[PDB]
This record gives C-alpha cells, structure tokens and sequence, in this order.
C-alpha cells in the first residue's frame, strides 16, 4: 500500500563495472592475459613409406606352424593361387595400394624377400627422400623365424638358403628421428623393447620415450599370430590397412555366425569411401567417428594431439590399431604401440559400431538384389548427438568430459545434421572457457573457421556465437581468420538482412577481436568498409559499446583508417555516445575518439583533434570513474604529441591546451586512487614530475568479459527480510506513545578522535555505528557487542574536511557514502568487515564547505554548499544530471532531500533562509521562506516523519527550532527555543515523532513534534578545556528510538527511551 | 588441407 513510499526499490551502484572481492577487473587493471596449451603448429606429413615382404612361399619357417587348415591369406590375395614370384609381387602391389588409400601423396617402395643390404638401401633412400618428413617401415616376417631377445629382426641372403638376422639398431640408424613403424610377425614385443634399450634413458618425462620414434606390433613377446582359417596371416596389416573389410568379416565369423548373411557381399559393399550418402562411405564414416571417439576419451589431450591430429596418416593407422586392438585379443594376440595407450577393446562405443554394422550387413542383401539406392542413413549420428544433449543439460558441470564431442566434430563435416550439432556444440561452448578448450582440443578450429564461407543464413545466427565464444578465450584466431578472409562473414553480418542487436554485438565484438593490434587485420577490415558500416548504425547500449570498441581498434595505432574515420565523419556521429546514459557506452566513446587522434596551422586534422579533444575534456569531470580513466588515457595519447604546447601552458598556468592543464591537475587529485595516479602519470609525460610510458586503456579489455561468460532467491529473502522489518517498526515509531529520555547512556564510547566526532550514523538493520574523524577518519563501532569492525582513512590527501555520512542500498547490502567539504563523494563496500573494503566510485561532485544528501528513491544525490547552484547527480547514470540554481545569494548551510518524495528537496541557507525545490520542474524553486528570524545559518534540517511536504526543519544556530508546513501558511506551525544561541547540531527522525538538538555549551534537548521536553543531556568534559563546543553528530536510529551524540572531546554516546 | 573431409 502507501507505506512502499517509505521502502524503495531503487538498487544503485551494483553492477558489473562495481565489482566487488576476487576482481578489481573493474577498470583500472589490464585484461587477463591467456597462455595456450593447444598448438603443434607442424601438420606432420609422412611422405616416404618402405614396405618389406619376408615372405618365402611354401617354405615355413621352423618355428611353429603344425595346422592343416592353416590361415595363409596376405593383402587378401590367396599366396597358394598364382605360384611364388607372381603371388608375391601381387601382395606387394595390393599391400601398396592399401597403404596409400590412407596416404595417397607419400611415395612407396616395396621389397619382396630382401637381402639386408638391399634393406638398407631401401631406408637409406626413403631417408633422402622425405628429410624432415616422416617414414613408415612395413614389415612383414610370417615366412621368416620370430623376432630375438637381442633385438633382431630376420631376412634372407640371395641364395634363400639361410634366414640372416637384421639388427633393430642397425634400422634405427638408418631411418633417424620422424619415423613410424609397422610389424606384422609374430613376437613383435620383442622388436619394440630392443628399440626402448637402443638410446640411452633420459631425453623424456613420460614412461620410457625420448625419440619421435613411432612403433605398431602386432602381439606379445611370448605370442604368435593366429592359424585358424577365419582370420588371415595379414590379421594387423589388414586391421591397420583395411579396417572395414576386417571389422565385418570378422562380425559375421564370431558374432552373427556367419550362415544368414554371405560373406563375400562384403567384398560388394556399394560405393566408395569417399561417399557419406552411400553405405561404404558412411559404414566408413561411422568406423573414424566411432574409433576417432574411442581415442579421445581414452587419451590425454597431448598423446592425442600427437597420435590422431598431427599425421594424417598416422592418425588413420593409430585409428585403425584401435580394431586390431579388438580382433587381435580375440585371436590371442595383444599388439602394443610405443606410445603404448591405455585399453580401448571393450570400450562403450564399439557397441554403437556393432550396431550399425548389423544394420549396415542386414541392408546388403537387398541391395544387391537390385541397386534400388534404397539406403537407409544410419541413426548413429542422432543418436550419438541426443546422448550429447541429455549431459548438456543433465550433468553440464566440469564431472568429466561429454565423450559425444569428436562425434559432434563429424557431424559438421555434412549438411545432414550440421545446423543441430553446431546448435548443440554453440550450447557446449557457452557453459565457459574450459568447454572452449575441450572444443579447441577435439580439433574444431579449421571445421568452424570453413563454416565462414557457408553462404546459408540458417548457419550464420548460430556461427558468430561460436566464433564470439572462441575468440572471447583465445584472441590469437585472429590470424586465421583474416588470412581466410572469414572477417568478411562477420561484416555483412553487421549489414545484416537479419535482426537481432544482441547478435550485432556479438558480430562487432569479434570484427574487434580480428582487428586488436592486427595491423592486417586493420587493412583488411578497412578495405571492407567497416568504418562505414559501424557508422551506419550509429544514426541498444551493448550494440553502441561494441560499435565503439570496433572502431576504436580499427582507427588504433593507423593512420590510414583515422584520415577515413575524420573524412566520414566519425566524431560527429561518436561524440553524442559521450552524454549516453550507460558509462559503459561514454567509457567507448572515449575510447575510440581517443584512438582517432596521432603555432598557427590549420589542416583538416588540427579541426578534427582540436574539436576531439574539446570534446572529451568535457567528460572529464564524469560520475563514473570507468570514463574518467578512459579520459586520462586519451589526454595521455594527445599528451604525447603536443608536449611542446603542453609545456608552456604548465609555465603561465603555476587556447585549447591551457583547458588541457587544468584537467590534468584536475584528474592529479581526483577521489578514485586509480584515476588520480593515471592524472600523475599524464603529468609526468608533459614533464612535471618511450612510448611505453603512456598509460593503456582498460574498457576494451573489460567489456570482452562479457562474451568470455555463459549467455536469485537468496537475493530477494533478504530483501523482504528488512522490508518486514522495517514496515513493522515504521508503525512503532509512529504509533508507541514515546515516554521520556532514559538518561543512563547505552555507551560512552572512546573514538579515540583526539579532535572529536564530526559526525555519525546508525544502521537500520544491525548494531552498528558509523563514526568520523575532522581528517575523515572512519570507524565502525558495534554497540551490542561492544566491538569495533573497522578502520579507514577516507581518502589519503592532506587537505581533510568530513561534510557527511549516508547508507545507500539500505536494503541490500549497505555502501558508505562519505561526502567530504571539498564536494568529493566516496562510496564503499564492505565497511563493516575487520578490513575487507573497496572503494566502489569516487566523483567530485559541486564543479567551500559542501554539504550532501542522498535520496535512495529517484536515485539522486543533490551537492551544494557555499556555491551558487545546487548539483544533481544521478547515481544509476553517474551523470551530472542537472544544475539547478539556488536563488540565495548565500550559501547553502544545510540540505534535507526527501525520502519519501523523489526530486524533492529543502535547503536551509547562512543567511537564516528556506527554500524547496522539486528538482523534476522547469522551475525547481517551490518556495522560499525565512522562519526564524535571527540573520544566522541554518545548521540543520529535515522533513517531517511523514507522507507529507512539511518540515521540521530549521534549526538556526541561534537556537531556535521552526515547525512549518509549506503547503498552507510560510509562518511557523510551532517554535521552540531549544538554545540560547550557538545550536550546533539537530536531529530529527524519520518515523518517529520526535527531534533533538544539540548545543554549543555543552547540552543535549530531546523534544517531542508537539513540542514537549522528553529530555536533557549533558555531555560534561573528561578535563578542563571547557570545549564540548562542537555537539556535531546526532543522529536517531531509522527503525528505532535511539540517539547517538558526540562533541568536541572523544566520545560518542547513545542513549534511548526506557 | 584438412583431416577430415568437408562439404561446404
């Protein structure tokens, strides 16, 4: 009901931009520098490969064998089908072939039963060949004896008469440091742990590596390859090499049982590899995703990187192994890799590959029937991308990664499902930075950066917030955008024919990143005309941040772009951004006004930078320190090149640069710290007391933190908490009829302030006073527990003068305003912690002995004193919002602005004089009155506890306080002579009716409204100076009958009514 | 020149 007058929603001076404990981000500090973990520059290319056969036909070597069905097949061709010469040169061909499917741009040499000499030819010339590059050595040793404990591999002499041992150590010597091994014989182990032994240990901190020494065996060092007929000899070559082929003849042998479905309409798969919309193709797409997956979740992001990212080739073959991983176990075989990665057989995932190839294998009966491209696509890829959207949502925390991501990665790589998968991966991307890096890990970066040249619109809302989450991590994309000329994608975006600001945002914020200190960068986006787009738009606050902060990078540093900013009229369009509302959108304006700039001429430039710099000289004097550091910037930049002017307007100071002086003096004493050492720095670049020493903007770096982060109840609980609270004791106040004054004092309580108390306040909802020093010192006193919380200096200047203390927030999470004689506000958080408290904003307001009040309603704080004009600031736009003049020709004394009323305002004035204001009309002087006739100041006032215009007001140091309502009559309601001259303080409640005021000798008279005498109290001295002249604080409680009073000696009391 | 094929 009516009472909501008294209890304000009006939350100011908590946003972002007021950051609290961990951040002092909040301008001032420089943005937090990334260092990434995601780069192997090296596309690794293994461009030679040395296949070797040792195969004697018919002539089993003497180590095993024994089986009458034995497997004998190789490169699927049967050895025992075209005699020895003819069928070996067919395996070397087929073997070939099979290899460089997977990579077709190496070069490939194949020999068949070598001598040892014709082996080391073979690696000596494949060397030369791919130099930095990597080489692949095939080996293949079914028709020779198992490889040795003394690390051995066999061959044969000319004669093949005698198996002739080849050392490890003598192939590791011939092939050198990028080099990958494949053994195909039986005790492969063996070849790998001769080569672990082959370098001395060390050179490494992982198991026992050193070397880029790659090794793939096919089992154990006490196994042999399997005999039974349902596997080949070719098993771990034809894993590695053919790994479709094998996965589904081996399905049907073991699974299925063979019987149902025909084995050789394998061999008949319709279409190729290459085709995702025929069933070889996409039974070959599923097997990379389904095993690319595997690798991923079982890997840690480096072996990964190395083993299925860098190579191509190995990639594919590291993919591959993970099917020999599978079949081989079957068979008894266990291969290993040097890198020797942990187990994937039996890996949730190959149950997905199973089913499709089930489902694949079921289809290719009738398709053989006739092709009828009846091919069903597979389900596996929605599937896979639902799984993804139930741990989005369910489980969307750091609990270990999604698993589904190397499978969203390929969905991209078809039209199929790509606008769902970027959807879901947009959606991934946004829960943080850590998602970004799992992303970036997967391998995502070049896939997104192609998606750039997509020209349909369904894909572009969904692309600039991938690529705003990406760059909002990692600023380094950059290069790779403008060098694909992905900048483009994201400027016709801001021409837009779609809608959507949020989006716009989005779009010059990453046209901002691409630019940032990126001279081709710059150049690039130049010449797409981004200056005219960006200005375009200007003719949402977000949007005109951004629109700022891209130009102001774009112009940055550039003279090429800043002659094209000037000429297309970027100031006349940018500088009506510097009396915007939101100190976010001033702060960029500066910003890039800044950016544009680096006797008696006149040319084009001089107009433009002199008019610049008018310009934002003129929000030096801002509310928001977020802009004034912007300002102190920009003064710096013009600072450095007309240091010569700026010199000899410093000489007669202790046309446009004298206005430059005084505003960097001005900015030397500012009440932010912060901005107040960027003054001092500007000072020092004029000479008053390398490049580097110009100090660097901050709002570019601080607004990015926005995007780099995903796009309550506790909050309002205790919000009505107070509102109760206050609501039921406002009717206290009002309603208990108030006995007398209980003279027996709650504390008398030691300051410690050698000069004494200046003034005090109470807390609404706590036991708390806030007490000041003359040099605006502050405590926080606790008088329940009979504690102190805190200490400050308001302020480490000299010059010291305490003009006032207000809460703001008062009903959630109270700040300190301490306002200062010199005019200069100081807002804190944190005040009653034991010495936790950040300054939030300092502004000079009054542009003296200034005299403040806080009006928690409108938002405002009106500033006035010994001046002409009382000041109005708006604290949610931290804006000088109006100067309203005073009318007096004195000076303003005192200043009650009303709390239940916004804009209303009394003053009370060093003549004796009154006047209301209603600071929202064309003519804000109400009224103006004397009451109480004595020609003294008026050194105290208030508006009556109430809901209406009148007012307590007035008390004169003459003595006398004036009841008046100025609705009626100008003459005085009720008079009381509370002081025979020298009144120096009044109090009067906001609820309650009662006042009390305060004397120079050394008195304190409380009083009813009606008039009564409800007490006196005297503050009697601890020695003989006489001097409790200064009974200056007093203050009641704003729930609660409760005074507060100290004086010119060291003590604040309280005291309260029975 | 990238790992797996696109189709843009």
């Amino acid at each position: 009901a009516t009472s909501m007058a008294y209890l304000p929603q009006t939350i100011v001076l908590c946003e972002l931009r007021h950051d609290a404990s961990e951040a002092s981000a909040p301008l001032g500090t420089s943005e937090i520098v990334l260092v990434p973990k995601w780069r192997l520059k090296e596309r690794m290319k293994t461009g030679c490969v040395a296949l070797v056969l040792c195969l004697n036909i018919t002539v089993d070597p003497p180590d095993v064998i024994k089986i009458s069905p034995c497997a004998r097949i190789e490169a699927w061709i049967d050895p025992f089908s075209m005699a020895p010469p003819k069928a070996l040169e067919t395996i070397g061909k087929n073997l070939s072939t099979q290899y460089e499917r997977w990579q077709p741009r190496a070069r490939y040499k194949v020999q068949l039963d070598p001598t040892v000499d014709e082996v080391r030819k073979l690696c000596l010339t494949c060397r030369k060949y791919a130099k930095t590059e990597r080489v692949l050595f095939h080996y293949n040793g079914h028709g020779v004896p198992k490889p040795t404990a003394n690390g051995e591999i066999w061959v044969f002499n000319k004669s093949y008469t005698q198996y002739i041992p080849l050392p490890i150590s003598e192939l590791d010597s011939w092939l050198k440091t990028p080099s990958i091994y494949v053994f195909d014989c039986s005790a492969a182990r063996m070849i790998l742990n001769a080569f672990a032994e082959l370098h001395d240990w060390g050179s490494s901190g992982s198991s026992g590596s050193s070397r880029d020494c790659i090794l793939l065996a096919a089992c154990d060092v006490h196994e042999t390859l399997p005999q039974s007929v349902e596997f080949p000899a070719d098993v771990f070559t034809s894993c590695l090499t053919t790994p479709i082929k094998m996965a589904l003849k081996w399905f049907c042998r073991r699974s299925l049982l063979k019987e149902i479905i025909d084995e050789s309409l394998i061999d008949r798969i319709p279409g190729r590899q290459n085709d995702r919309k025929t069933l070889l193709g996409e039974l070959n797409w599923i097997f990379t995703a389904v095993t690319d997956t595997i690798a991923w979740n079982v890997l840690p992001h480096e072996l990964f990187q190395r083993l299925f990212r860098q190579d191509l080739l190995v990639a594919s073959l590291f993919r591959n192994f993970l099917l020999a991983e599978r079949i081989m176990r079957s068979a008894n075989c266990n291969p290993i890799s040097h890198p020797m990665l942990p187990p994937t057989h039996q890996h949730h995932m190959w149950d997905a590959w199973d089913m499709a190839a089930e489902i694949c294998l079921s289809q290719l009966p009738q398709l053989v029937l006739d092709p009828s491209t009846e091919f069903q696509p597979s389900p596996f890829f929605t599937e896979q991308l639902t799984a993804f959207e139930v741990w989005l949502d369910h489980g969307s925390e750091h609990k270990k990664p999604p698993e589904q991501l190397p499978i969203v990665l390929q969905v991209l790589l078809s039209q199929c499902h790509r606008f769902r998968a970027l959807v879901l991966l947009g959606r991934f991307l946004d829960m943080g930075s850590w998602a970004v890096d799992l992303a970036l890990s997967v391998g995502i970066f070049p896939y997104v950066l192609k998606l750039l040249q997509t020209t349909t619109n369904e894909l572009r809302q969904i692309l600039v917030f991938i690529w705003t989450k990406i760059l909002a991590l990692d600023k380094s994309c950059q290069i790779d955008l403008v060098k694909d000329g992905g900048h483009t994608y994201f400027i016709r975006f801001l021409d837009s024919s779609g809608a959507f600001p949020e989006q716009r945002a989005m779009a010059a914020f990453v046209l901002a990143v691409i630019v940032d200190g990126h001279r081709r960068g710059q150049e690039a986006c130049l010449e797409a005309n981004l200056i005219g787009v960006c200005l375009g738009h200007l003719e949402e606050p977000l949007f005109l941040q951004w629109l700022c902060l891209c130009l102001g990078k774009l112009w940055e540093d550039f003279m090429e772009a800043q002659i094209m900013g000037r000429e297309a009229n970027a100031f006349e369009k940018l500088a009506p951004l510097l009396s915007e509302p939101q100190p976010e959108v001033r702060a960029a304006a500066v910003f890039a006004l800044g950016t544009l700039l680096d006797e008696f001429d006149d040319d084009e430039k001089i107009r433009a930078e002199d008019a610049i710099i008018k310009s934002l000289l003129d929000v030096v004097s801002d509310g928001s320190p977020l802009v004034r550091a912007e300002v102190a910037v920009a003064l710096a930049r013009f600072a450095f090149g007309h240091k010569q002017h700026l010199k000899l307007a410093a000489a007669s100071y202790w046309a446009v640069y004298s206005q430059c002086v005084r505003a960097m003096f001005a900015l030397a004493k500012d009440p932010s710290p912060r901005i107040a050492s960027l003054g001092r720095r500007v000072l020092s670049i004029i000479g008053i007391e390398e490049r580097s020493l110009l100090p660097l903007s901050t709002i570019y770096g601080w607004s990015c933190g926005h995007f780099s982060k995903p796009l309550s109840q506790e909050i309002a609980a205790k919000r009505e908490e107070k509102e109760k609270f206050a609501l039921e004791h406002i009717a206290k106040c009002q309603h208990s009829s108030i006995s007398k004054l209980n003279n027996n004092p709650i504390a008398n309580w030691d300051t410690r302030f050698e000069t004494g108390t200046k003034t005090a306040l109470l807390h609404p909802f706590s036991p708390i006073v806030v007490a000041a020093d003359e040099n605006e010192r502050i405590r926080v006193w606790n008088y329940e527990e009979a504690t102190l919380l805190n200490g400050f200096d308001n302020h480490d200047f000299p010059d010291k003068g305490i003009s006032k203390l207000c809460l703001i927030n008062e009903l959630d999470d109270s700040l300190l305003l301490v306002a200062s004689c010199d005019g200069s506000v100081r807002i804190w958080k944190n005040y009653a912690t034991k010495g936790k408290q950040k300054l939030v904003t300092g502004f000079s307001s009054i542009q003296l002995n200034a005299v403040v009040d806080w009006q928690q309603q409108s938002g405002y704080l009106y500033a006035s004193g010994e001046t002409s004009t009382v000041t109005l600031w708006d604290l949610e736009k931290e804006q000088l919002v109006r100067s309203v003049p005073s009318e007096s020709e004195c000076g303003v004394t005192a200043l009650s602005a009303s709390q239940v009323h916004g804009g209303q305002l009394a003053a009370g004035f060093a003549d004796g004089s009154l006047r209301l204001y209603d600071v929202r009309s064309p003519e804000p002087l109400v009224c103006a009155t004397r009451p109480h006739q004595k020609v003294e100041r008026v050194v105290g006032l208030s508006f009556q506890p109430g809901l209406d215009p009148a007012k307590v007001v007035s008390a004169s140091q003459a003595g006398d306080i004036q009841f008046l309502d100025l609705r009626t009559t100008r003459d005085t309601y009720l008079t009381i002579d509370a002081h025979r001259g020298s009144l120096t303080a009044l109090a009067v409640h906001r609820h309650a009716p009662i006042i009390a005021s305060g004397s120079a000798k050394q008195l304190i008279k409380v009083f009813s409204l009606q008039g009564e005498q409800l007490g006196i109290i005297r503050y009697y001295p601890s020695f003989m100076a006489q001097k409790i002249g200064s009974v200056s604080c007093l203050t009641f409680h704003p729930y609660q009958v409760l005074l507060a009073a100290g004086a010119a000696d060291s003590f604040v009391s309280i005291y309260t009514h029975d | 020149e990238s790992q797996f094929e696109m189709d843009i």
